[PDB]
């Protein structure tokens, strides 16, 4: 929980800090488990790194999108890609998802 | 951005008022 | 008649500008709302980032974590890791 | 060749998600025991 959390400050799109961190808490715990099933603990490392990539996405999206409009089609190769990652977390479940 | 140093009560930490409760109890 | 042809055909490719233009402010409004929406998330960092160390950790994860660590000791498990992350899996889709 | 590595590959990994998915659903329904059991224990300590 201590390298979890002082690392990450996480937070994740829409959810409450508090729902973000304590499920990224609990995912990390299970991902470095002594004795999980270590296949088992890859795939949330797996999810954990889906995770963490969009939590990239906020610093992304907000550094990159300007208040003023700019040119949709000069946005960058990924940043519509990230957008709609966004918009779709905006209406999955994040547990599973 | 906005920035803070945000003054706690100390019903606001569990730990500390639990210490609180504590001491409170072992004075009277 | 011609003349009128070619007015005709100016005029609605210029219509077919101003559906263009209709749906190039909508796309636009929309990119403000989710610029808003991305702003939002900015002001949640910006508030999680304004707490220390000590302080976050201790208001956001530790009351759950304190409940949730009492019950697993109750459980008594074989792994408290196992069973306190399904706990926490469990409860925080309702729990905040 | 490449159909049937890729079916090979494919089947292999949805056997191995069906066996990790029984092992998660297993671990689970035994916590989901013990979680049953701690409401028993706990009941019956308050009652009695």
């Amino acid at each position: 929980a201590m390298n979890a959390a002082g690392n990450l400050k996480p937070k994740l799109p829409f959810l409450s800090v508090r729902r973000s961190v304590l499920l990224y808490i609990a995912f990390h715990l299970k991902a470095f488990n002594p004795k999980g099933s270590e296949y088992s603990r890859k795939k949330y490392k797996k999810k954990l790194e889906q995770f963490v990539e969009r939590c990239e996405l906020i610093t992304y999206l907000s550094s990159k999108m300007t208040r003023k409009y700019k040119e949709p089609q000069f946005r960058a190769i990924d940043f519509d890609h990230k957008l709609q990652t966004f918009l779709s977390l905006k209406n999955i479940d994040p547990v599973t998802g | 951005p906005t920035f803070d140093k945000k003054p706690l009560v100390w019903g606001e930490d569990l730990e500390l008022y639990s210490k609180f409760l504590d001491r409170k109890e072992q004075l009277r | 008649e011609r003349l009128a042809k070619e007015a005709a055909q100016t005029a609605e490719l210029e219509h077919k500008e101003a559906m263009e233009m209709a749906e190039k402010i909508a796309r636009w409004e929309e990119w403000n709302k989710r610029l808003e929406e991305v702003k939002r998330e900015e002001r949640e960092l910006l508030e999680v980032q304004s707490v220390p160390l000590r302080n976050y950790l201790m208001t956001y994860v530790m009351p759950t974590l304190m409940q949730g660590l009492n019950e697993c000791c109750k459980v008594r498990p074989e792994d408290p890791v196992d069973f306190l992350a399904e706990y926490l899996f469990k409860n925080n889709p309702e729990m905040q």
